């Protein structure tokens, strides 16, 4: 359940 | 060959660009009085540095709120709508869409000032959530946003009347999936003549890729304190950059278009209706 990201995911 | 900011606002008053899809970042709406919490200092981010926070991303990551969602309701407190009113960076893109020139609005905002300034839910993509609405983080039932609004300003943690588990807005925190709705840019970005980008470090995934989303023949107008993202590091011919303060760079395109007094009356009477 993911995708967001910002700076290092 | 290189286009100036001039030559958009000719293209737009030619209805050559008719189908203007914007990408808008937090750069909008600290002009409104929304405090910059990512800056360091002034203040809330210093005040807000005193919890056992791991990173400050954590105020958006479900694991650390599961822990302890103080930090982020405090941070919800004075983020929520109600207490700020649009600017003319709000109105310049409810002004577009009164005449018929906006396509879509791609906002990374949750602050919900572009649906206050008179957008209509369906020219707007809130791509990173809303406090419109909440969901019980235990049982999963969903609530009007209003239901918790009380609560929120009055520094209690909202509970849910079923379960008794913590409510959360639904804003998408790092980690969570984006809304479906976001799938609009499938079609909305290849249906673009013009794409603006105001007000973003192009830092968040998957949001920032959409600049590549466009056609090859489709200006790209960046009015930004710096260049950023695919403008900086893969830019294209018809890439237009207006660096510096966005209200400026916004201004300087109202006027460039003939729309300063247009512009002038839309505001006073928006904002008069508080
Ligand atoms: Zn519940």
């Amino acid at each position: 359940t993911a995708r967001k990201s910002t700076g290092g995911w | 060959g290189k286009l100036s900011l001039q030559d958009v606002a000719e293209l737009i008053r030619a209805r050559a660009c008719q189908r203007v899809v914007v990408m808008v970042g937090a750069g909008i709406s600290t002009p409104s009085g929304i405090p910059d919490f990512r800056s360091p200092g002034s203040g809330l981010y210093s005040n807000l540095q005193q919890y056992d926070l791991p990173y400050p991303e954590a105020i958006f990551e479900l694991p650390f709120f599961f822990h302890n969602p103080k930090p982020f309701f405090t941070l919800a407190k004075e983020l929520y709508p109600g207490n700020y009113k649009p600017n003319v960076t709000h109105y310049f893109l409810r002004l577009l869409h009164d005449k018929g020139l906006l396509l879509r609005l791609y906002t990374q905002n949750i602050d919900g000032l572009e649906r206050v300034s008179g957008i209509p839910a369906s020219k707007l993509v809130e791509a990173h959530g809303t406090f419109a609405s909440a969901t019980c983080t235990v049982c999963q039932r969903p609530f009007p946003g209003e239901d918790i609004r009380a609560d929120v300003m009055a520094d209690r943690v909202p509970r849910c009347p079923v379960c008794t588990g913590v409510v959360k807005p639904d804003i998408v925190f790092f980690g969570e999936p984006l809304p479906q709705r976001f799938l609009l840019h499938v079609v909305d970005f290849p249906m673009a003549d013009l794409l603006l980008i105001l007000g973003t470090s192009l830092e968040v995934e998957p949001f920032a890729s959409l600049t590549e989303a466009v056609r090859s023949s489709v200006p790209r107008l960046l009015i930004n304190r710096d260049l950023v993202g695919p403008l900086a590091w893969h830019p294209r011919s018809r890439d237009v950059a207006q660096l510096g303060d966005v209200v400026h760079g916004v201004e300087s395109l109202v006027e460039l278009l003939g729309w300063t007094e247009e512009m002038r009356d839309l505001v006073q009477r928006e904002t008069g209706k508080l």
